[PDB]
Protein backbone atom coordinates (compact mmCIF):
# COMPACT_ATOMS: atom_id res chain seq x y z
CA UNK A 1 0.00 0.00 0.00
CA UNK A 2 1.05 3.52 -0.93
CA UNK A 3 3.17 5.57 1.52
CA UNK A 4 4.04 9.31 0.93
CA UNK A 5 7.59 10.29 1.79
CA UNK A 6 8.92 13.87 2.08
CA UNK A 7 12.64 14.42 2.48
CA UNK A 8 14.76 17.54 2.12
CA UNK A 9 18.21 18.70 1.06
CA UNK A 10 19.25 22.03 2.62
CA UNK A 11 20.73 24.46 0.13
CA UNK A 12 23.48 27.04 0.67
CA UNK A 13 23.37 29.48 3.57
CA UNK A 14 21.41 32.62 2.67
CA UNK A 15 23.18 35.94 2.80
CA UNK A 16 21.36 38.85 4.42
CA UNK A 17 21.94 42.06 2.46
CA UNK A 18 22.96 45.43 3.91
CA UNK A 19 19.33 46.46 3.98
CA UNK A 20 18.34 43.43 6.06
CA UNK A 21 16.47 41.52 3.36
CA UNK A 22 17.42 38.57 1.23
CA UNK A 23 17.59 38.14 -2.47
CA UNK A 24 14.80 36.45 -4.49
CA UNK A 25 15.02 33.04 -6.21
CA UNK A 26 17.76 31.62 -4.00
CA UNK A 27 17.56 27.80 -3.72
CA UNK A 28 16.74 27.53 0.00
CA UNK A 29 16.48 23.72 -0.27
CA UNK A 30 15.02 20.90 -2.27
CA UNK A 31 11.92 18.94 -1.15
CA UNK A 32 11.66 15.41 -2.60
CA UNK A 33 8.16 13.97 -2.60
CA UNK A 34 7.72 10.28 -3.25
CA UNK A 35 5.39 7.32 -3.11
CA UNK A 36 2.34 8.80 -4.88
CA UNK A 37 0.14 6.90 -7.39
CA UNK A 38 0.98 6.83 -11.06
CA UNK A 39 -0.74 9.80 -12.69
CA UNK A 40 -0.75 12.04 -9.65
CA UNK A 41 -0.80 15.76 -10.60
CA UNK A 42 0.41 18.90 -8.90
CA UNK A 43 -3.05 20.13 -7.88
CA UNK A 44 -3.33 16.95 -5.78
CA UNK A 45 -0.25 18.08 -3.72
CA UNK A 46 -0.67 20.63 -0.90
CA UNK A 47 2.34 21.71 1.20
CA UNK A 48 1.18 23.46 4.41
CA UNK A 49 2.74 25.13 7.44
CA UNK A 50 1.74 27.00 10.65
CA UNK A 51 1.82 30.49 9.18
CA UNK A 52 -0.57 29.07 6.59
CA UNK A 53 0.04 31.87 4.01
CA UNK A 54 -1.48 30.79 0.64
CA UNK A 55 1.30 30.20 -2.01
CA UNK A 56 4.19 30.55 0.44
CA UNK A 57 6.06 28.56 3.06
CA UNK A 58 7.22 30.79 5.85
CA UNK A 59 10.47 30.43 7.81
CA UNK A 60 10.73 31.92 11.25
CA UNK A 61 13.68 32.83 13.46
CA UNK A 62 14.45 30.68 16.52
CA UNK A 63 15.48 33.66 18.69
CA UNK A 64 11.97 34.56 19.88
CA UNK A 65 11.94 37.94 18.00
CA UNK A 66 9.85 36.49 15.14
CA UNK A 67 11.78 37.48 12.01
CA UNK A 68 10.39 35.65 9.07
CA UNK A 69 10.79 35.22 5.40
CA UNK A 70 8.74 33.61 2.67
CA UNK A 71 9.56 31.08 -0.04
CA UNK A 72 7.70 29.47 -2.98
CA UNK A 73 7.68 25.84 -4.03
CA UNK A 74 8.29 25.05 -7.70
CA UNK A 75 9.42 21.94 -9.45
CA UNK A 76 10.20 21.11 -12.98
CA UNK A 77 8.80 18.62 -15.37
CA UNK A 78 10.89 17.03 -18.05
CA UNK A 79 10.41 19.98 -20.50
CA UNK A 80 11.91 22.17 -17.79
CA UNK A 81 8.43 23.80 -17.35
CA UNK A 82 7.56 24.94 -13.81
CA UNK A 83 5.40 22.63 -11.67
CA UNK A 84 3.48 24.59 -9.03
CA UNK A 85 1.96 22.37 -6.28
CA UNK A 86 -0.57 24.01 -3.91
CA UNK A 87 1.04 25.65 -0.89
CA UNK A 88 -1.46 26.29 1.88
CA UNK A 89 -4.27 25.59 -0.53
CA UNK A 90 -3.18 27.69 -3.64
CA UNK A 91 -0.79 27.07 -6.70
CA UNK A 92 -1.52 21.80 -13.30
CA UNK A 93 1.12 19.15 -14.28
CA UNK A 94 1.59 15.37 -13.97
CA UNK A 95 4.37 14.54 -11.48
CA UNK A 96 7.36 12.50 -12.54
CA UNK A 97 7.14 8.69 -12.04
CA UNK A 98 8.02 7.57 -8.50
CA UNK A 99 9.09 10.91 -6.99
CA UNK A 100 9.44 14.56 -7.77
CA UNK A 101 11.81 17.27 -6.60
CA UNK A 102 10.32 20.63 -5.58
CA UNK A 103 12.66 23.60 -5.18
CA UNK A 104 12.03 25.97 -2.25
CA UNK A 105 12.92 29.41 -3.61
CA UNK A 106 13.34 32.61 -1.62
CA UNK A 107 10.97 35.45 -1.82
CA UNK A 108 11.88 37.90 0.91
CA UNK A 109 11.56 39.12 4.39
CA UNK A 110 7.99 39.24 5.65
CA UNK A 111 8.96 42.67 6.96
CA UNK A 112 11.73 44.40 8.76
CA UNK A 113 15.43 43.56 8.85
CA UNK A 114 16.26 39.87 9.25
CA UNK A 115 18.73 38.82 11.99
CA UNK A 116 21.25 36.15 10.91
CA UNK A 117 20.76 32.78 12.58
CA UNK A 118 18.72 29.66 12.14
CA UNK A 119 15.13 29.78 10.88
CA UNK A 120 12.63 26.89 10.89
CA UNK A 121 9.47 25.71 9.31
CA UNK A 122 7.63 22.50 9.95
CA UNK A 123 6.07 21.41 6.67
CA UNK A 124 3.28 18.97 5.97
CA UNK A 125 2.34 17.61 2.54
CA UNK A 126 -1.07 16.20 1.86
CA UNK A 127 -1.45 14.26 -1.38
CA UNK A 128 -5.08 13.66 -2.45
CA UNK A 129 -6.68 11.41 -5.07
CA UNK A 130 -4.52 8.48 -4.00
CA UNK B 1 36.41 60.74 -3.57
CA UNK B 2 38.45 57.47 -3.47
CA UNK B 3 36.43 54.34 -2.60
CA UNK B 4 37.51 51.07 -1.03
CA UNK B 5 35.63 47.99 0.08
CA UNK B 6 36.14 44.37 0.95
CA UNK B 7 33.34 41.97 1.89
CA UNK B 8 33.82 38.64 3.57
CA UNK B 9 30.82 36.27 3.21
CA UNK B 10 30.66 35.61 6.92
CA UNK B 11 31.37 37.75 9.95
CA UNK B 12 32.94 34.82 11.90
CA UNK B 13 34.08 31.30 11.08
CA UNK B 14 33.14 28.45 13.28
CA UNK B 15 35.94 26.01 12.64
CA UNK B 16 35.17 22.48 13.90
CA UNK B 17 38.40 21.36 15.52
CA UNK B 18 40.23 18.79 13.38
CA UNK B 19 37.99 19.27 10.29
CA UNK B 20 39.93 19.37 7.07
CA UNK B 21 38.83 22.88 6.06
CA UNK B 22 36.10 25.41 5.54
CA UNK B 23 35.49 27.83 2.61
CA UNK B 24 34.75 31.51 3.01
CA UNK B 25 33.90 33.85 0.20
CA UNK B 26 35.53 37.25 -0.34
CA UNK B 27 34.14 39.93 -2.57
CA UNK B 28 35.85 42.89 -4.22
CA UNK B 29 32.93 45.45 -4.17
CA UNK B 30 34.94 48.03 -6.03
CA UNK B 31 35.34 49.14 -9.65
CA UNK B 32 39.10 48.35 -9.85
CA UNK B 33 40.97 45.05 -9.44
CA UNK B 34 42.63 44.25 -6.11
CA UNK B 35 45.08 41.81 -4.62
CA UNK B 36 43.43 39.88 -1.80
CA UNK B 37 45.90 39.15 0.99
CA UNK B 38 44.67 36.83 3.67
CA UNK B 39 46.40 36.15 6.98
CA UNK B 40 45.61 34.46 10.26
CA UNK B 41 46.69 35.89 13.63
CA UNK B 42 46.42 34.49 17.14
CA UNK B 43 44.11 36.03 19.81
CA UNK B 44 46.98 38.35 20.95
CA UNK B 45 46.79 40.32 17.60
CA UNK B 46 49.98 38.62 16.06
CA UNK B 47 48.60 25.54 12.05
CA UNK B 48 45.82 27.28 10.06
CA UNK B 49 46.51 27.96 6.40
CA UNK B 50 44.53 30.21 4.09
CA UNK B 51 44.72 29.24 0.41
CA UNK B 52 45.46 31.21 -1.66
CA UNK B 53 47.43 33.61 0.59
CA UNK B 54 47.51 36.25 -2.15
CA UNK B 55 45.53 36.49 -5.41
CA UNK B 56 43.98 38.98 -7.78
CA UNK B 57 40.29 39.59 -7.57
CA UNK B 58 38.80 41.66 -10.37
CA UNK B 59 36.25 44.45 -9.95
CA UNK B 60 32.96 43.25 -8.57
CA UNK B 61 34.10 39.63 -8.41
CA UNK B 62 33.84 37.08 -5.70
CA UNK B 63 36.17 34.11 -4.98
CA UNK B 64 36.52 31.51 -2.17
CA UNK B 65 39.39 31.10 0.31
CA UNK B 66 39.97 27.73 1.92
CA UNK B 67 40.94 27.77 5.65
CA UNK B 68 42.54 24.48 6.52
CA UNK B 69 43.82 23.13 9.78
CA UNK B 70 47.08 21.23 9.26
CA UNK B 71 47.94 19.58 12.65
CA UNK B 72 48.30 21.83 15.75
CA UNK B 73 46.95 21.16 19.24
CA UNK B 74 43.97 22.98 20.84
CA UNK B 75 42.24 22.59 24.17
CA UNK B 76 39.08 20.52 24.02
CA UNK B 77 37.15 21.96 26.94
CA UNK B 78 36.83 25.52 25.38
CA UNK B 79 36.85 27.37 22.08
CA UNK B 80 40.03 29.04 20.83
CA UNK B 81 40.08 32.37 19.00
CA UNK B 82 42.10 33.34 16.00
CA UNK B 83 41.61 36.13 13.50
CA UNK B 84 41.37 35.95 9.72
CA UNK B 85 42.29 39.24 8.11
CA UNK B 86 41.45 39.89 4.49
CA UNK B 87 43.13 42.83 2.93
CA UNK B 88 42.24 44.43 -0.34
CA UNK B 89 45.35 45.85 -1.99
CA UNK B 90 44.37 48.37 -4.68
CA UNK B 91 46.52 49.23 -7.73
CA UNK B 92 49.26 51.96 -7.11
CA UNK B 93 48.84 55.57 -7.94
CA UNK B 94 53.54 72.89 -6.24
CA UNK B 95 56.82 74.86 -6.11
CA UNK B 96 54.98 76.67 -3.24
CA UNK B 97 52.32 74.21 -1.66
CA UNK B 98 52.32 70.85 0.16
CA UNK B 99 50.25 68.48 -2.03
CA UNK B 100 49.02 65.45 -0.13
CA UNK B 101 48.42 62.06 -1.68
CA UNK B 102 47.17 59.18 0.43
CA UNK B 103 46.21 55.64 -0.58
CA UNK B 104 44.29 53.34 1.63
CA UNK B 105 43.61 49.70 1.86
CA UNK B 106 40.98 47.89 3.94
CA UNK B 107 42.03 44.91 6.09
CA UNK B 108 38.73 43.31 7.10
CA UNK B 109 39.22 40.95 10.08
CA UNK B 110 36.89 38.33 11.46
CA UNK B 111 36.97 35.91 14.30
CA UNK B 112 38.01 32.34 13.60
CA UNK B 113 36.50 30.35 16.44
CA UNK B 114 38.01 26.91 16.84
CA UNK B 115 35.35 24.73 18.32
CA UNK B 116 35.93 21.26 19.68
CA UNK B 117 33.27 18.72 18.77
CA UNK B 118 33.42 17.83 22.43
CA UNK B 119 31.51 20.99 23.39
CA UNK B 120 27.77 20.54 23.63
CA UNK B 121 25.38 23.09 22.22
CA UNK B 122 26.07 26.56 20.97
CA UNK B 123 26.66 30.00 22.51
CA UNK B 124 23.07 31.11 22.29
CA UNK B 125 22.19 28.18 24.63
CA UNK B 126 24.36 29.74 27.38
CA UNK B 127 24.13 33.49 26.74
CA UNK B 128 21.90 33.95 29.79
CA UNK B 129 24.50 32.45 32.15
CA UNK B 130 26.79 35.55 32.09
CA UNK B 131 27.07 37.16 35.52
CA UNK B 132 28.20 40.68 36.37
CA UNK B 133 30.03 42.50 39.24
CA UNK B 134 31.50 45.98 39.53
CA UNK B 135 35.04 45.94 40.92
CA UNK B 136 38.20 48.33 40.72
CA UNK B 137 36.08 51.00 38.82
CA UNK B 138 35.07 48.45 35.99
CA UNK B 139 32.12 46.29 35.02
CA UNK B 140 33.12 42.60 35.00
CA UNK B 141 31.41 39.83 33.02
CA UNK B 142 32.07 36.27 34.06
CA UNK B 143 31.41 33.60 31.39
CA UNK B 144 31.19 30.10 32.86
CA UNK B 145 30.53 28.58 29.44
CA UNK B 146 33.15 26.99 27.10
CA UNK B 147 32.26 29.41 24.30
CA UNK B 148 33.47 32.88 23.49
CA UNK B 149 30.57 35.16 24.45
CA UNK B 150 30.78 37.56 21.59
CA UNK B 151 28.86 40.49 23.05
CA UNK B 152 27.25 42.66 20.43
CA UNK B 153 25.22 44.99 22.58
CA UNK B 154 25.83 45.93 26.22
CA UNK B 155 23.98 48.51 28.32
CA UNK B 156 24.67 49.33 31.94
CA UNK B 157 22.34 51.62 33.84
CA UNK B 158 20.83 52.58 30.51
CA UNK B 159 24.21 53.64 29.06
CA UNK B 160 25.84 51.86 26.08
CA UNK B 161 29.17 50.16 26.76
CA UNK B 162 31.47 49.33 23.76
CA UNK B 163 31.22 45.54 23.52
CA UNK B 164 33.96 42.95 23.46
CA UNK B 165 34.07 39.22 23.75
CA UNK B 166 34.03 37.42 27.04
CA UNK B 167 36.48 34.48 26.82
CA UNK B 168 35.37 31.05 27.86
CA UNK B 169 35.51 30.10 31.49
CA UNK B 170 36.93 33.48 32.25
CA UNK B 171 36.05 37.18 32.50
CA UNK B 172 36.31 40.48 30.85
CA UNK B 173 36.54 43.93 32.44
CA UNK B 174 34.74 46.85 30.77
CA UNK B 175 35.52 50.53 31.40
CA UNK B 176 32.66 52.69 32.86
CA UNK B 177 31.83 56.18 31.46
CA UNK B 178 31.02 58.87 34.03
CA UNK B 179 27.77 59.10 36.02
CA UNK B 180 27.05 55.35 36.40
CA UNK B 181 27.06 55.63 40.28
CA UNK B 182 24.62 53.12 41.85
CA UNK B 183 23.66 51.53 38.43
CA UNK B 184 22.11 48.04 38.74
CA UNK B 185 20.70 46.50 35.49
CA UNK B 186 23.05 45.03 32.86
CA UNK B 187 21.36 44.13 29.49
CA UNK B 188 23.32 42.35 26.76
CA UNK B 189 22.96 40.48 23.57
CA UNK B 190 25.48 38.13 22.04
CA UNK B 191 26.27 37.66 18.40
CA UNK B 192 25.30 34.17 17.23
CA UNK B 193 27.36 31.80 15.08
CA UNK B 194 25.86 33.24 11.86
CA UNK B 195 26.62 36.85 12.90
CA UNK B 196 23.16 37.92 14.05
CA UNK B 197 22.27 39.71 17.20
CA UNK B 198 20.63 37.33 19.66
CA UNK B 199 17.91 38.06 22.13
CA UNK B 200 18.24 40.45 25.05
CA UNK B 201 19.13 39.33 28.58
CA UNK B 202 19.03 41.37 31.73
CA UNK B 203 20.21 40.94 35.34
CA UNK B 204 21.42 43.17 38.15
CA UNK B 205 25.13 43.33 39.06
CA UNK B 206 26.19 41.78 42.36
CA UNK C 1 -7.91 9.41 -0.85
CA UNK C 2 -5.50 11.63 1.26
CA UNK C 3 -1.95 10.66 2.26
CA UNK C 4 0.45 12.83 4.25
CA UNK C 5 3.90 13.28 5.60
CA UNK C 6 5.71 15.99 7.35
CA UNK C 7 9.13 17.25 8.14
CA UNK C 8 10.72 20.18 9.92
CA UNK C 9 13.63 21.86 8.30
CA UNK C 10 16.01 24.65 8.98
CA UNK C 11 17.49 27.45 6.88
CA UNK C 12 20.67 29.27 7.85
CA UNK C 13 20.96 32.98 7.23
CA UNK C 14 24.32 34.68 7.59
CA UNK C 15 25.36 38.33 8.03
CA UNK C 16 28.61 38.94 6.07
CA UNK C 17 31.36 41.35 7.25
CA UNK C 18 31.16 44.30 4.81
CA UNK C 19 33.58 47.16 5.25
CA UNK C 20 33.85 50.27 3.06
CA UNK C 21 35.92 53.42 3.22
CA UNK C 22 35.42 56.66 1.33
CA UNK C 23 38.16 59.28 1.33
CA UNK C 24 37.37 62.81 0.39
CA UNK C 25 40.46 64.92 -0.17
CA UNK C 26 40.81 68.25 1.64
CA UNK C 27 42.20 71.49 0.29
CA UNK C 28 45.90 71.79 -0.72
CA UNK C 29 48.09 72.89 2.21
CA UNK C 30 49.74 76.30 2.16
CA UNK C 31 53.23 76.84 3.62
CA UNK C 32 53.14 79.97 5.71
CA UNK C 33 55.45 82.95 5.83
CA UNK C 34 57.82 81.42 8.42
CA UNK C 35 57.80 78.02 6.58
CA UNK C 36 55.38 76.11 8.93
CA UNK C 37 52.12 74.50 8.01
CA UNK C 38 49.07 75.32 9.95
CA UNK C 39 47.81 72.93 12.51
CA UNK C 40 44.30 71.42 12.59
CA UNK C 41 43.89 71.65 8.81
CA UNK C 42 41.40 69.27 7.32
CA UNK C 43 43.65 67.08 5.31
CA UNK C 44 40.75 64.79 4.29
CA UNK C 45 37.62 63.10 5.55
CA UNK C 46 37.32 59.34 5.90
CA UNK C 47 33.98 57.68 6.03
CA UNK C 48 34.03 54.15 7.30
CA UNK C 49 30.93 52.09 6.58
CA UNK C 50 29.39 48.71 6.10
CA UNK C 51 30.08 47.58 9.62
CA UNK C 52 27.49 46.11 11.96
CA UNK C 53 26.00 48.35 14.65
CA UNK C 54 27.93 47.79 17.91
CA UNK C 55 31.30 47.96 16.11
CA UNK C 56 33.66 50.05 18.31
CA UNK C 57 36.31 52.75 17.85
CA UNK C 58 38.94 50.53 19.42
CA UNK C 59 38.27 47.84 16.82
CA UNK C 60 39.44 50.25 14.04
CA UNK C 61 43.19 50.70 13.48
CA UNK C 62 44.78 52.94 10.87
CA UNK C 63 48.40 52.03 10.34
CA UNK C 64 51.28 53.10 8.20
CA UNK C 65 54.90 52.32 7.54
CA UNK C 66 56.29 54.93 9.91
CA UNK C 67 54.31 53.25 12.71
CA UNK C 68 54.32 56.33 15.00
CA UNK C 69 51.70 55.52 17.64
CA UNK C 70 48.69 57.83 17.40
CA UNK C 71 49.83 59.56 14.19
CA UNK C 72 49.86 59.10 10.45
CA UNK C 73 53.11 60.38 8.93
CA UNK C 74 53.33 62.01 5.47
CA UNK C 75 56.78 62.01 3.77
CA UNK C 76 58.09 64.04 0.78
CA UNK C 77 58.75 62.28 -2.47
CA UNK C 78 61.88 64.21 -3.26
CA UNK C 79 64.50 62.14 -1.43
CA UNK C 80 64.94 64.59 1.49
CA UNK C 81 62.54 62.81 3.91
CA UNK C 82 60.59 65.92 5.03
CA UNK C 83 57.75 64.70 7.24
CA UNK C 84 54.66 65.91 8.98
CA UNK C 85 52.22 64.16 11.21
CA UNK C 86 48.44 64.12 11.40
CA UNK C 87 45.90 62.66 13.75
CA UNK C 88 42.63 60.88 13.04
CA UNK C 89 39.65 62.12 15.05
CA UNK C 90 35.88 62.07 14.94
CA UNK C 91 32.86 63.00 17.05
CA UNK C 92 30.61 60.69 19.07
CA UNK C 93 26.84 61.15 19.35
CA UNK C 94 27.27 63.56 22.26
CA UNK C 95 29.72 65.64 20.10
CA UNK C 96 32.77 64.57 22.15
CA UNK C 97 36.03 63.91 20.39
CA UNK C 98 36.89 60.31 19.69
CA UNK C 99 39.57 58.58 17.69
CA UNK C 100 40.19 55.20 16.22
CA UNK C 101 43.50 53.56 16.99
CA UNK C 102 46.26 54.88 14.83
CA UNK C 103 49.25 52.64 14.76
CA UNK C 104 47.84 50.77 17.64
CA UNK C 105 46.92 53.64 20.05
CA UNK C 106 44.12 56.02 20.68
CA UNK C 107 45.04 59.71 20.82
CA UNK C 108 41.77 60.92 22.35
CA UNK C 109 38.62 59.90 24.14
CA UNK C 110 37.18 56.68 25.55
CA UNK C 111 36.23 53.61 23.52
CA UNK C 112 32.78 54.29 21.94
CA UNK C 113 30.33 52.56 19.66
CA UNK C 114 30.63 53.89 16.15
CA UNK C 115 27.70 55.78 14.67
CA UNK C 116 25.09 53.51 13.01
CA UNK C 117 25.68 52.91 9.31
CA UNK C 118 28.90 54.87 8.91
CA UNK C 119 31.31 57.10 10.86
CA UNK C 120 33.27 60.07 9.66
CA UNK C 121 36.82 60.59 10.71
CA UNK C 122 38.87 63.68 9.95
CA UNK C 123 42.60 63.62 9.17
CA UNK C 124 43.92 66.74 10.77
CA UNK C 125 47.43 68.18 10.55
CA UNK C 126 49.55 68.52 13.66
CA UNK C 127 52.94 69.75 12.51
CA UNK C 128 56.43 68.66 11.64
CA UNK C 129 58.76 68.09 14.60
CA UNK C 130 61.56 68.53 12.01
CA UNK C 131 60.41 72.00 10.93
CA UNK C 132 61.28 73.43 7.54
CA UNK C 133 58.80 71.52 5.24
CA UNK C 134 59.65 71.94 1.54
CA UNK C 135 57.05 72.44 -1.04
CA UNK C 136 56.21 69.20 -2.83
CA UNK C 137 54.21 66.02 -2.91
CA UNK C 138 53.84 64.19 0.36
CA UNK C 139 52.40 60.69 0.62
CA UNK C 140 51.33 58.00 3.04
CA UNK C 141 49.91 54.52 2.42
CA UNK C 142 47.48 53.71 5.19
CA UNK C 143 45.89 50.34 6.09
CA UNK C 144 42.55 50.52 7.89
CA UNK C 145 42.05 47.31 9.90
CA UNK C 146 38.61 46.66 11.31
CA UNK C 147 38.37 43.82 13.87
CA UNK C 148 34.71 42.79 13.58
CA UNK C 149 32.87 41.93 16.87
Amino acid sequence: PARITLTYKEGAPITIMDNGNIDTELLVGTLTLGGYKTGTTSTSVNFTDAAGDPMYLTFTSQDGNNHQFTTKVIGKDSRDFDISPKVNGENDVVLATGSQDFFVRSIGSKGGKLAAGKYTDAVTVTVSNQ
Amino acid sequence: SKEYGVTIGESRIIYPLDAAGVMVSVKNTQDYPVLIQSRIYDENKEPFVVTPPLFRLDAKQQNSLRIAQAGGVFPRDKESLKWLCVKGIPPKDPDKDVGVFVQFAINNCIKLLVRPNELKGTPIQFAENLSWKVDGGKLIAENPSPFYMNIGELTFGGKSIPSHYIPPKSTWAFDLPKGLAGARNVSWRIINDQGGLDRLYSKNVT
